RNA sequence: AUCUAUAAUAGCCUCUC
RNA sequence: GAUGAGGCUAUU
RNA sequence: AGUAGUAACAAG
């Protein structure tokens, strides 16, 4: 949708300097740690065998209501469903070479933002933080 | 998420089976005579 | 590098590969290397990381 | 050129040279020098102030949060047992039972360390019962040969052991 | 020492305590203190939780001799403590997950079905109300929980789930094992403060020690006087 | 300001004559 | 018969 | 033969 939603304008010729920076893959709406997301993950999905409830997992009880809300009678695989929480909730971050562009909306299309030499002006679709703007 | 434990896998399983048939049990998933054949297995066990 | 040249003198690169790397280096340099590298460290913790390069230096 | 003695423990062929002689030549050299070996780490640390220290600790915390499966995360392996190469989850397995035969239950504590110190008390052990596989061999007219391997227990004496337990099984890449 | 506590708790007790002490990486031998501590606690719960059973209509009732096997199907309260971690909590999930209430932040030590509620049975040495709100400074109300003492003193929670024969069996019980100690010299024993610091312990052998000896450069005897060599000289120049 | 944190398997690339 | 380490990638 | 190249296949 994000793609599909995408203006694009016109594509320039000239030096590109790009800078290899850690820069997030894909956008998500909530982002924790991997430990996190695990305890998230488990409580949401395997509250039983969850172990000890560790206090870091106290700010997301509620979002863990609404997951546990939406997949109360779901005929999936638990690990399918947990491994789609995980890409939902943990971030991907890699050393990419970047231009004037490092939001993860902008990183879903890096090939065909820019090269060496020739820039491509994209206009991905949705919504963006106040905090990029 | 790998398991965690220093004691058989045999005995966390039986356990985890009880604690499921008694837990049926009191929702009213398992009758008396499941319940009764569960329990009469996991003692043999 | 480049910018701590000093003004005036020349940099030269050296593209280099090390020949029988592996023939050459010793276990008995590590051991060397760990015990020394582990100083300030509990005596387990020592044995420990002496015990693999000790394995080495009578490898069959 | 380095000082050649004969190994106590196994039997072998050592050679040290460690401390040897400097070399004359260009040609390859494993005289390294203990000395400057130790001068160039005294200078990494005097750079690095804290560095030997910090990895030094850092690497003990992970040790100490570290658990035997780790050793499952690796391609094929030599077996002792067998003499052969097996996958490293196969291998570890193999070797876990052979020290339950052996009285060796430090693996059944979880971590990595419990489990090095039973290798090490097992290469103390002055005899090792283990299992290994043995092939049966039937004639198939075509005549052709057919292996069934089969489990049975074996055992080696302490030197052997120990030289299995230093052995380094070669292919080509 | 342990001849004492291996005569009068039973095997499961004196097994499930030090799979516990195990759990938490304590040696036995070093601290036989807790050990009998944990015993005793596991003994106390024990008891408790083998004086009620549920009926058809789930309502407490006794045990007494004469009762077939058949008919003691559900216990009333489920023990927690004398379990592994992994166990005992995957237990506690389980029941808070049923019974819709909050998991507690703590491991239980009992159930109770009637009541539905997780219970912190503690055995004090001192002020058995000292003890009690010590305990209570945790939760408080999360788990209800009743205090012991070797002087006769109990410290009940707020919702009376016991009647007062099984109070006075715990309590004869205690003093029993209290006198029983007592006349065989072993109060002193337990009393003393001696837990010195443990951590990590690595040993070699002397295969692995002998091959590190024989694994030093030149102009070095054994690995003695390598690492002195590498702790004290002065590589300079 | 991504510094932290990160289960497993498989693949591709790089690193004795 | 096909190893160790590092990086990236896909999947559970 | 051939492939191939410091050692193999050309069925087991
Ligand atoms: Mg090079």
């Amino acid at each position: 949708m994000r793609l599909d939603n995408a203006t694009w304008g016109r594509i320039t010729f000239g030096p590109v300097e790009r800078v290899r920076k850690r820069v997030l893959l894909n956008p998500l709406t909530k982002e924790m740690p991997p430990d996190e997301a695990s305890n998230v993950i488990m409580e949401i999905l395997f509250p039983k065998e969850a172990g000890i409830p560790r206090e870091s997992t106290w700010i997301h009880r509620e979002l863990i209501k609404e997951k546990r809300e939406k997949l109360k009678g779901t005929m999936i695989t638990p690990i399918v469903l947990a491994y789609m929480l995980e890409r939902e909730l943990v971030a991907r971050r890699r050393f990419l070479p970047v231009a004037g562009a490092t939001s993860a909306e902008f990183i879903e299309m890096l090939h065909c933002l820019q090269g060496e030499n020739w820039r491509q002006i994209y206009h991905p679709g949705g919504n963006k933080l106040t905090e990029s703007r | 998420r790998k398991p965690v434990g220093q004691h058989s896998m045999l005995e966390a399983m039986a356990h985890r089976l009880r604690m499921d048939a008694r837990l049926d049990y009191e929702s009213g998933r398992m009758s008396k005579d499941d319940f009764e054949k569960a329990m009469a297995h996991l003692g043999e066990i | 590098m480049l910018s701590n040249c000093p003004p005036g003198g020349i940099s030269m690169t050296v593209t280099g590969d090390n020949t029988k790397w592996n023939e050459c280096l010793n276990p008995r340099i590590f051991l060397a290397m760990t015990e020394r590298i582990t100083r300030d460290s509990p005596i387990w913790f020592r044995d420990f990381c002496s015990i693999a390069p000790v394995l080495f230096s009578n490898k069959i | 050129k380095g000082k050649q003695y004969i190994s106590d423990v196994t039997g072998c062929t050592m050679v040290d040279p460690t401390n040897g002689p400097l070399p004359e030549d260009n040609e390859p050299s494993a005289y390294a020098q203990l000395d400057c070996v130790l001068e160039a780490l005294d200078r990494m640390d005097e750079e690095h102030p804290g560095l030997f220290q910090a990895a030094s600790q850092n690497a003990m915390e992970t040790l100490m949060v570290t658990t035997v499966d780790k050793l499952t995360q690796g391609r094929q392996t030599f077996d002792w047992t067998v003499c052969r190469n097996q996958p490293a989850a196969t291998a570890l397995n193999t070797t876990i039972t052979s020290f339950r035969l052996n009285d060796l239950n430090g693996a059944d504590k979880g971590g990595l360390i419990p489990f090095c110190q039973d290798i090490i008390d097992s290469l103390d052990r002055p005899e090792m019962t283990f299992f290994s596989v043995k092939n049966i061999k039937k004639k198939l007219p075509a005549f052709l040969i057919k292996r069934i391997p089969m489990k049975v227990k074996d055992k080696i004496t302490k030197v052997e052991y120990i030289k299995r337990a230093l052995s380094l099984n070669t292919m080509t890449k | 020492m342990d001849t004492f506590i291996t005569r009068n708790f039973q095997t499961t007790i004196i097994q499930k305590a030090k799979n516990t002490m195990a759990e938490f990486s304590e040696d036995p031998e070093l601290q036989p203190a807790m050990l009998f501590n944990i015993c005793v606690h596991l003994e106390v719960c024990y008891v408790i939780s083998d004086m009620n059973f549920l009926d058809e209509e789930g309502k407490a009732y006794t045990a007494l001799e004469g009762q077939g096997k058949e008919q003691n199907l559900r216990p009333q309260y489920e023990v927690i403590e004398g379990m592994p971690r992994t166990i005992a909590w995957m237990v506690q999930r389980s029941l808070a997950q049923e019974h819709g209430i909050e998991t507690p932040k703590y491991l239980a030590d009992l159930f109770d079905y009637k009541t539905k509620r997780f219970i912190e049975v503690g055995i004090t040495k001192g002020l058995a109300d000292d003890y009690f709100w010590k305990k209570k400074e945790k939760l408080g109300n999360s788990m209800e929980l009743m205090i012991f003492s070797y002087n006769q003193d109990y410290s009940l929670s707020n919702e009376s789930s016991l009647d007062e024969e099984g109070k006075g069996r715990v309590l004869s019980r205690l003093t029993e094992l209290q006198a029983e100690l007592s006349l065989k010299n072993l109060w002193q024993v337990l009393i003393g403060e001696e837990d010195v610091e443990k951590g990590i312990d690595f040993k070699l052998g002397q295969t692995i020690s002998r091959l590190r000896d024989i694994s030093v450069p030149a102009g070095f005897s054994n690995f003695e006087g390598m690492r002195s060599y590498i702790d004290n000289i002065d590589p300079k120049g």
